[PDB]
């Protein structure tokens, strides 16, 4: 059939359900949730703060804020 | 019927190779000038002599290592309380006896 | 033909003669690191987790 | 001895040793031919 | 269907989707690292929290090697076309091809599972005992996700064989790049699943092999006589790529074809051979030090060959056809960003250079330039070029003189800075340093938030 | 026989033997530290070493892989364990000489630097003495 | 290169000649199938390999870098006195592997070693032979070379004794200054 | 009172006058590990033969001390003071030539 | 006219051959490792039938592509083994003054070496008779004794062995280099279980494929036998 020629008829030809892409741009940014979310669950963990104040670590002038 | 390798090549590559393994050992031997002869027996002196006082008689059969030195490690000190060579040479001799 | 051959020659061994003009520095560089030294003073180090530890001969 | 703010140091710096120094003038040895093959074959890029 | 599908050209662009799906977790690890890098201080990692930093590089350097560029240069191009460059019509097993891809998927989820439930620390990508062997079991999940990756990566390589028995053409420079690439991988893989074996039975077997009287550089001899070819596998078929490309989008036939084709060979003959140089500050032997320095250097020859056969590939071509196209640019910015990185390897093969260069950023930099600008490049120029058979559409990236221009600028902003730090000195691996190397990380990590930005324009 | 076992003629009349001192060098923690301390780099035990002396320096690591590196003298050994990697050096200026281990060794590979101090050799003898 | 299959292709004889390649070449190809199209394909195989001058460049390279490959494993095995392969040695005590401990020095003093560390003096500026003297005697005594490294050692003028500081830099002037003050003994 | 009298009598003698320099016979390699070993055997054997309070003895712990870090020695010193040190079992009872 | 290749679009044992070495994972009991085992050993069985359903095809090339594929997974199997000798050797240095007792160089070996001969013999007198489109029953069960006189023999071995993989590396080395040969030993049980006498004769891939892997097997034992025993 004329339809089955082309792989992925519908994208190729421009008729696919948008679904699709929000599916793959989903998959795409839940896989990056695993590199911040440990992140802040493991800094909560050890530390009892999500995310550090910058240079808390070490000693602060007195109106360091 | 055509042939890919040579027509003898197993025996060839591995008896050709060990022949080849064994001349470059002897040629590199002598080029360095390394000591051929073969010793199979530890060569430290000291115990060296030891051994050779047993087979002299010096020493009695069957006595430990750990009966003739200068320091004794915690368990040789342990043996050391149960042995009994006189009692060991005797037994030998009974069994020898036994057999003959 | 005849100028395109020797061009794809210079192609090879120009960076074989470079290759060349580094190998000799390399032997020689090699050769300071594992010279024999007559050295007087030993130090030992050893790594842990997390710090070092140095062991040094004390004076009589 | 120590790292200082905004330095190249291209090669090392600050040699105590004998051998701190062979390491330095081998990279600058070698640097002048770095270059040459990088301007070299860049120069020829193009239509 | 989606999952049942076999066509060899579906399962191409599934290995180029995943790859750029897993590419995001990897570019977030990678942001992780250059937000914490800009000052002395934590930053977002706390102090108590310093192992998941070791965790963060240990999958960074995972993901985007085996996860990420393998498959997108390895898998995805070279299941589309190659069937294709040869007169054949499919791959010669599809089931196999069809099952490559479902491995890929589930180790990727193994790893970032354990990310989410097992405790998180790290011991580089390299996994060097003993420091692995006393880890938790993150390790052991990740040694899991290896092993299966093994699999696919094998059963992809006989795949890839056997269109030698098949193919009805000429076997093109680039279908050569994969056939060597196969071969590499057919004799490094098995070497690296003994010692992966023995890793995983000092971790659960009670395997005595990394304990004293035990060498622990045992290990290393091992894994890096399949580390180098892993990273001449992730080139080589960057480098076919590129010569396709410059040839056609010139109208110029490959110059000195057979000269290509030697060049690969001869890569892939001496990469197996030259592995040591990874392992040059253990303590080796002098006359094995010299032996692995002298042949790294011989790699620099056939290298250089195949770089200026590209270059007058580029020269003299007709000035009316429009060079503004991204695929050209990347391919010609392929040749310069290569020889960075070439030219900076042959400097750290040198090994009393390496002395002072091993484990620092420069290193970081060497292989950046190569792998984080060159294979990137060469998988998106090879992509844009394919654009029409491939047919998909949605991004602005075909015409985009703007995104070449600013990704060159930044991510050269990102790694020419580590260099520098090289020789400050700053090891690699660190999460704090000292105060006076601010500067120069500073100017990196502007870069690395800069580059992140400039991939939303695409869309 | 006892000559089998070589000793130098001084020791056999009496002369004592020498004896080996150990310490441990740590970092010096971000709140320990004073105004002039370089941050990640100083450590609470430095090795002092003569100049204009060779030394041999027999590096190992105990656990897991430690890199000993110390770039103003040109040193950067594994510290492996089951290797006693020897490294020879002769130090030509005084000096403070800083550095950190160079092999991702667990989570404090960043917080193990080494600081190695060159002093004159009659500084180094007064200061062996009374350490 | 013939371009008519009538005109035969000239052949030595030997392990590796165009006889021997023409009958192993084809064993594993189905588009042989006749002997029309068997030479063809052959002499197409032949004039594009064999015929390519550039591709004689890669065969001496590979004969080369094969050439130490094999010389540097074999040399370990005969010489390296780390490296066991009999076992009498390794069934005793350190101490009592006399005969292993043979190689040691002999192992120790190759010739390379002997004509480059001379060379020392073309990369350390200030007392280039520090360690050149050595009286133990399990190496010989080092004597700076006279000239550069050829090759890329254009910093340094081509004989030392063009440099106007070399001398004056060299152990034995060092160690006389720091002597004068006590400082050191070297 | 000979030049070459170091190398005369054993090649043992030339790091016991030099305790600080390279064994002739682990020169060639940097690793020495193999070198801290071969000194232990020699302490453990001249306490054997001569014990402990010897001074030559002492002096060959000095040596091995030159070579062997302490952490290794406080280990290995454990094990011959029970009697395991493989270095030290006595050659009458080893078993390495035993069942093969 | 019809197309040189029957192409094959769609396939579920991928799918399920995935997720059932995901199931190994993912266990909490080491039962479900075992049956899981049996699942793999099913569908790979499946996988196999499609492999006889193809020779509906009648294509030439699909014998010779099979062929080549062995050819690469016994290269796989030596140079795995290649890297357990590598492990083995690399340690040479602190073998044979540890106070461990070695295997005998009399009674295994020998033994051993005549044993896995004659299932080499075996193997042989099944090639001479494909080759003969002839077949005798009596050869599998020979077999099967071959193999139990194996697994009877390494069983006690290492039950009455005095020395444990915790002693020395030598110990380990001595026990995974025997066990690695044992389990291809048994990965040569899986193969010959099913040995039969079928009618397409020379075109079918698995005699040429059992014949090459058994020869491996027993070449392996011999470079075992040299470094181990002798
Ligand atoms: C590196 C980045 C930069 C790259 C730059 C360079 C790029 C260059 C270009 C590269 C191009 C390569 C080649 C492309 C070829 C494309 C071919 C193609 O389109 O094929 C057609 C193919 C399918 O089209 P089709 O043929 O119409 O298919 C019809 C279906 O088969 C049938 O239709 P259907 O409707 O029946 O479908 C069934 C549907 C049924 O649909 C539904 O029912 C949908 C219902 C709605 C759900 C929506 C999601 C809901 C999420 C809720 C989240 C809540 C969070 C709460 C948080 C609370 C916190 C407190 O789905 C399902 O049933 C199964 C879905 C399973 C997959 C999706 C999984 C999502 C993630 C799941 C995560 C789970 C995490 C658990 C973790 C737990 C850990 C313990 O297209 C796609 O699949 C989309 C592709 C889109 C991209 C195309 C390429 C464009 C160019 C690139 C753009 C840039 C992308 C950047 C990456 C993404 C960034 C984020
Ligand atoms: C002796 C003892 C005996 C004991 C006995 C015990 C027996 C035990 C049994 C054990 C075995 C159980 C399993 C048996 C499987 C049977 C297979 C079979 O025959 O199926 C026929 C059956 C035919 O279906 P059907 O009934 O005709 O209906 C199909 C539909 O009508 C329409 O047909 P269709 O095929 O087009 O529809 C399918 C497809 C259609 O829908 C779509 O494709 C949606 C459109 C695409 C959107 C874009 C997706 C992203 C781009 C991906 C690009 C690469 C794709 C690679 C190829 C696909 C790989 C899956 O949707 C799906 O199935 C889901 C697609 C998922 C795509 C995943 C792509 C990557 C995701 C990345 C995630 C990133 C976030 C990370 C965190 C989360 C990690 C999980 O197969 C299927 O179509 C369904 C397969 C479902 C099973 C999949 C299992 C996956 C397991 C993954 C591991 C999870 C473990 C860890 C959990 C962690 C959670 C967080
Ligand atoms: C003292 C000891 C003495 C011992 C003496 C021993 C004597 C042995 C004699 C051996 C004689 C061989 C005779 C057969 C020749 C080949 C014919 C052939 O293959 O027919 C095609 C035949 C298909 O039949 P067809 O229909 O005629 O094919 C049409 C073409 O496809 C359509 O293509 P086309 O018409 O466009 O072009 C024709 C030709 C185009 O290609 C050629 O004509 C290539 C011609 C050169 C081949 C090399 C010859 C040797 C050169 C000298 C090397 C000396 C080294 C010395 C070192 C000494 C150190 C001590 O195509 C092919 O040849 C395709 C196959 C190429 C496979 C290459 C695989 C990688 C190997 C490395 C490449 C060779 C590099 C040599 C060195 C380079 C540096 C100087 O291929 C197959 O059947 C494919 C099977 C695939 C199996 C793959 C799995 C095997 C297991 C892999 C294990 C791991 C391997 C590791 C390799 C490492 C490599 C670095
Ligand atoms: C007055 C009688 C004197 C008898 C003296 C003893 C003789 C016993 C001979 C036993 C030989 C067994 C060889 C086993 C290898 C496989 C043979 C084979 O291929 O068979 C194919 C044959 C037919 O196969 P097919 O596929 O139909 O035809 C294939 C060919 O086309 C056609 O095949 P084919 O016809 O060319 O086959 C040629 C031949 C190929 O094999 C040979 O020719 C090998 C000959 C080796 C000789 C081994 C002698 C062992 C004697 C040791 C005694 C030690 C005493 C120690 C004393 C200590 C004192 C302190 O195979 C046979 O003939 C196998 C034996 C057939 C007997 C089957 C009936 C059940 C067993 C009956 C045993 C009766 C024993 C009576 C004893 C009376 C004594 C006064 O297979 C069968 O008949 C079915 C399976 C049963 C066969 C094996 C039976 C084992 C019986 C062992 C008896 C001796 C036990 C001694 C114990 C000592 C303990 C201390
Ligand atoms: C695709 C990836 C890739 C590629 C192609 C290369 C290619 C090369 N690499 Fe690289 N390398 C890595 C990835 C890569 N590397 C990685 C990831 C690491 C770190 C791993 C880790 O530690 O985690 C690494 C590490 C690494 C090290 C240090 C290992 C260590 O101690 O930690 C060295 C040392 O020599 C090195 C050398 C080389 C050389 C000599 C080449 C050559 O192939 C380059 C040859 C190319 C040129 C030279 C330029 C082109 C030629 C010319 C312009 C003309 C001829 C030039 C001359 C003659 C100089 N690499
Ligand atoms: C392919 C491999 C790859 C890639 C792309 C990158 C990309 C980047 N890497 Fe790197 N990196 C490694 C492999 C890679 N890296 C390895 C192996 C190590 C050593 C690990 C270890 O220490 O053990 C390492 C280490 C490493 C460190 C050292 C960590 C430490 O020692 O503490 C840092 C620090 O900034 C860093 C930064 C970056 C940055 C900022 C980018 C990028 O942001 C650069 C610019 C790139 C982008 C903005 C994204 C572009 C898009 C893609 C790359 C995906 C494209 C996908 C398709 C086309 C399908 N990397
Ligand atoms: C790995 C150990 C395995 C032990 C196997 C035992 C069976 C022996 C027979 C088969 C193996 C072949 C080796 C036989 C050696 C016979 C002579 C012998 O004993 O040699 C010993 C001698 C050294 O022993 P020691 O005296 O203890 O050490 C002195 C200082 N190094 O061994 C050797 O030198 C030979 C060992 C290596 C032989 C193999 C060939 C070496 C070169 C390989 C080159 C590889 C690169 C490619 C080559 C391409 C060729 C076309
Ligand atoms: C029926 C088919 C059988 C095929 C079997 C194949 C077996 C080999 C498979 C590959 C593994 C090679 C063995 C591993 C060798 C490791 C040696 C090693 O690491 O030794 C170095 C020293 O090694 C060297 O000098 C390096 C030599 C390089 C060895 C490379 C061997 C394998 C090469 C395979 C390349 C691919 C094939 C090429 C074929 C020809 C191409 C024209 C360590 O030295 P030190 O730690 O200083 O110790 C010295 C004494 N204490
Ligand atoms: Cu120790 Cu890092
Ligand atoms: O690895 O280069
Ligand atoms: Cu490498
Ligand atoms: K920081
Ligand atoms: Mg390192």
């Amino acid at each position: 059939n004329l339809e089955d020629h082309f792989d992925l008829a519908e994208y190729m030809m421009k008729m696919h359900n948008p679904m699709s892409e929000y599916l793959y741009w989903i998959a795409g940014f839940v896989s990056g949730l695993h590199g911040i979310l440990p992140l802040l669950h493991s800094n909560y963990y050890f530390s009892g703060m999500f995310l550090p104040r910058d240079n808390d670590n070490t000693q602060l002038c007195d109106d360091s804020w | 019927g055509r042939r890919l390798l040579h027509g003898n090549y197993f025996t060839r590559y591995l008896f050709g190779s060990l022949a080849v393994i064994w001349i470059a050992e002897y040629a590199a031997a002598c080029q360095y000038g390394i000591p051929r002869h073969r010793n199979p027996n530890w060569m430290w002196s000291w115990w060296l002599e030891k051994q050779n006082q047993i087979k002299n008689g010096e020493i009695p059969a069957n006595t430990p290592g750990y009966a003739m030195v200068k320091w004794n490690n915690e368990a040789e000190q342990r043996w050391l309380k149960t042995l009994n060579v006189e009692a060991m040479n005797e037994e030998f001799a009974r069994r020898r006896e036994a057999y003959y | 033909y005849n100028l395109v051959m020797k061009v794809e020659f210079l192609f090879f061994y120009l960076p074989t003669i470079i290759v060349f003009g580094i190998c000799i520095p390399v032997y020689t560089i090699n050769f300071a690191q594992e010279e024999v030294i007559y050295t007087t003073m030993t130090v030992k180090v050893t790594g842990r987790q997390w710090y070092w530890v140095y062991e040094v001969e004390s004076p009589t | 001895d120590i790292p200082w703010p905004a330095r190249t140091d291209w090669g090392g710096h600050d040699p105590a040793t004998p051998f701190a120094e062979l390491m330095i003038n081998t990279h600058s040895m070698f640097w002048p031919v770095a270059i040459f093959i990088y301007v070299s074959a860049i120069y020829m890029v193009k239509k | 269907f989606y999952i049942l599908v076999n066509n060899n050209k579906r399962i191409g662009i599934y290995y180029i989707k995943l790859s750029i799906i897993i590419g995001i977790l990897g570019i977030v690890l990678s942001y992780i690292i250059r937000v914490e890098l800009y000052n002395s201080g934590n930053r977002i990692i706390k102090y108590d929290n310093v192992n998941y930093y070791n965790m963060v590089i240990t999958l960074h350097g995972l993901l985007m090697i085996f996860y990420i560029i393998m498959p997108g240069l390895y898998g995805g191009i070279p299941l589309y076309i190659l069937p294709i460059l040869s007169v054949i019509t499919d791959i010669v097993l599809p089931r196999i091809n069809n099952i490559s891809i479902i491995i890929v998927l589930i180790s990727y989820i193994v790893v970032i599972n354990s990310i989410v439930i097992e405790y998180n620390i790290g011991t580089g990508w390299t996994l060097y005992p003993p420091l692995s062997i006393i880890g938790t079991v993150i390790v052991n999940m990740i040694l899991y996700g290896l092993i299966i990756i093994g699999i696919s990566s094998i059963i992809s390589a006989i795949n890839f064989m056997n269109i030698l028995i098949v193919i009805d053409g000429i076997i093109y420079v680039y279908i050569w790049s994969i056939i060597i690439t196969s071969v590499l991988l057919i004799i490094s893989l098995p070497i690296l699943n003994g010692i992966l074996l023995m890793i995983l039975s000092d971790i659960y077997f009670n395997s005595i092999y990394f304990i004293l009287n035990g060498d622990v550089v045992l290990y290393q001899h091992l894994f890096w006589y399949f580390g180098h070819p892993e990273v001449y596998i992730l080139i080589l078929p960057a480098f076919g790529i590129i010569s396709i490309i410059l040839s056609v989008l010139n109208n110029k036939i490959i110059f000195g074809m057979k000269s290509m084709i030697l060049a690969i060979i001869m890569i892939s003959i001496l990469g197996s051979i030259v592995w040591a140089h990874h392992i040059y500050t253990v303590g080796l032997e002098l006359d094995t030090k010299i032996y692995f320095n002298n042949l790294t250097l011989i790699i620099s020859i056939p290298t250089g060959n195949k770089i200026y056969n590209w270059i007058i590939l580029y020269i003299g071509s007709y000035n009316i056809l429009y060079n503004g196209y991204q695929s050209l640019i990347f391919s010609i910015m392929f040749i310069i960003i290569f020889i960075i990185g070439g030219i900076t390897g042959i400097i750290i093969s040198i090994d009393i250079i390496d002395i002072g260069l091993h484990d620092t950023y420069y290193i970081v930099s060497h292989f950046h330039y190569i792998l984080s600008i060159g294979a990137v490049i060469s998988l998106l120029a090879g992509i844009l070029l394919l654009k029409d058979i491939i047919g998909y559409y949605n991004v602005i990236i075909k015409i985009n003189k703007y995104f070449g221009l600013l990704l060159f600028i930044n991510i050269n902003i990102i790694f020419t800075p580590q260099f520098i730090i090289g020789f400050n000195v700053m090891p690699r691996r660190i999460l704090e340093y000292s105060d006076n190397i601010i500067v120069w990380n500073l100017i990196s990590s502007i870069g690395s938030i800069s580059t992140i930005l400039i991939l939303l324009s695409i869309f | 026989s006892p000559e089998d076992y070589p000793t130098p003629q001084k020791y056999l009349e009496g002369a004592p033997i020498p004896s080996w001192y150990s310490f441990q060098s740590n970092l010096v923690g971000d709140m320990d530290l004073k105004p002039g301390m370089a941050r990640m780099l100083e450590v609470d035990k430095r090795l002092t070493v003569p100049t204009r002396t060779h030394i041999r320096f027999l590096i190992t690591g105990a656990d897991v892989i430690h890199s000993w590196s110390v770039p103003s003298l040109g040193i950067k050994c594994d510290a492996t364990p089951g290797r006693l990697v020897k490294i020879n050096t002769f130090i030509q200026r005084e000096g403070v000489f800083y550095g950190q281990c160079s092999e991702l060794c667990g989570t404090l590979h960043a917080f193990m630097p080494i600081v190695v101090e060159a002093v004159s050799p009659e500084a180094f003898a007064a200061h062996a003495k009374k350490w | 290169p013939p371009t008519r299959l009538s005109t035969p292709l000239y052949s030595e004889g030997g392990a590796f000649t165009v006889n021997w390649w023409r009958n192993r070449y084809g064993l594993y190809s189905r588009r042989q199938t006749d002997p029309m199209l068997a030479e063809f394909l052959f002499r197409q195989q032949v004039k594009e390999w064999f015929y390519d001058v550039p591709s004689y460049n890669y065969a001496a390279l590979v004969g080369l870098a094969l050439g130490i490959l094999v010389a540097v494993i074999w040399r370990h095995f005969l010489f390296n006195p780390d490296v066991y392969v009999r076992r009498q040695e390794l069934r005793k005590m350190w101490p009592d592997r006399h005969r292993q401990f043979a190689y040691a020095v002999p192992y120790l003093n190759p010739q390379l070693k002997n004509l480059l560390l001379p060379y020392k003096n073309s990369f350390i500026d200030n007392e280039p032979d520090y360690a050149d003297y050595n009286p133990v005697g399990l190496r010989p005594q080092r004597v700076m070379a006279i000239r550069r490294i050829p090759g890329f050692f254009w910093a340094i003028p081509q004989y030392f004794f063009e440099d106007p500081l070399y001398t004056s830099c060299s152990t034995k002037n060092m160690q006389t200054i720091y002597k004068k003050l006590g400082y050191s003994e070297l | 009172e000979s030049a070459d009298a170091l190398f005369v009598g054993t090649l043992d003698r030339l790091t016991a006058e030099h305790p600080h320099t390279d064994d002739p016979r682990f020169a060639f390699q940097s690793n020495q590990w193999n070198n801290c070993e071969l000194r232990f055997t020699q302490f453990c054997r001249c306490t054997r033969e001569l014990g402990e309070d010897d001074p030559r003895c002492k002096y060959q712990y000095y040596r091995a001390q030159t070579v062997c870090h302490e952490f290794l020695l406080e280990d290995w010193m454990e094990h011959r003071h029970r009697g395991t040190c493989d270095l030290d079992i006595m050659p009458d009872r080893q078993v390495i030539h035993m069942r093969g | 006219f019809e197309l040189n290749i029957n192409i094959i679009n769609y396939n579920y044992l991928g799918i399920i051959i995935t997720v059932i070495i995901s199931i190994y994972i993912y266990n909490n009991s080491n039962i479900i490792s075992v049956y899981n085992s049996n699942l793999l050993l099913i569908n790979i069985n499946i996988w196999m039938k499609y492999n006889i359903l193809d020779m509906l095809n009648l294509n030439v090339l699909d014998y010779k592509i099979l062929l080549w594929i062995v050819v690469i997974i016994i290269s796989n199997e030596i140079l795995l083994f290649v890297s357990f000798y590598w492990i083995y050797y690399h340690n040479y240095i602190n073998y044979y003054h540890v106070n461990i007792l070695i295997l005998n160089s009399y009674n295994i070996v020998y033994n051993n070496i005549i044993l896995l001969t004659l299932l080499s013999t075996i193997v042989n007198i099944k090639f001479y008779n494909y080759i003969l489109s002839y077949y005798k029953y009596i050869l599998s069960y020979l077999i099967y004794y071959n193999n139990y006189m194996f697994n009877n023999k390494i069983i006690l071995e290492y039950k009455n062995n005095s020395n444990y993989t915790n002693d020395s590396v030598y110990m380990t080395s001595y026990f995974y280099i025997i066990l690695l040969h044992y389990i291809h030993i048994y990965d040569s049980i899986i193969l010959i279980v099913v040995y039969n006498y079928v009618n397409y004769k020379n075109i079918n891939n698995y005699y040429i494929n059992i014949n090459i892997y058994y020869h491996l097997i027993e070449v392996l034992y011999i470079v075992i036998s040299i470094l181990l025993y002798l």
